[PDB]
């Protein structure tokens, strides 16, 4: 709009989006750690067993 | 973005007090029986 709100408000949604990015490029980190869980079930015998 | 823009204070007068300390596990806590302290004869019922 030419004005200080329309500048504000693109750094508003450039700020949203860093947090999202940061989130899902973290998140990979964490889904590793989630599936050597589900395959370390996967090969396991009770030890009652 | 990333923001951490929280201020902090201006390391203020640091005294020594005749407090009561222990520790718990991990965690390091006061402990406080305010009786003969803030209530002694103040005649109001300790909460």
């Amino acid at each position: 709009d030419g004005t200080g709100i329309s500048l504000h408000r693109q750094l508003r949604a450039i700020q949203q989006l860093a947090r999202n990015v940061q989130a899902v490029l973290g998140a990979f980190e964490r889904g590793t750690a989630d599936q050597m869980l589900h395959v370390l079930l996967e090969k396991a015998p009770p030890l009652a067993l | 973005n990333r923001e951490t823009l929280d201020e902090l204070e201006s390391a203020p007068q640091t005294t020594r007090v005749r407090a009561d300390l222990v520790a718990i596990g991990d965690r390091l806590v006061f402990l406080e029986a305010l009786e003969r302290r803030i209530y002694a004869a103040t005649n109001v019922p300790y909460p």
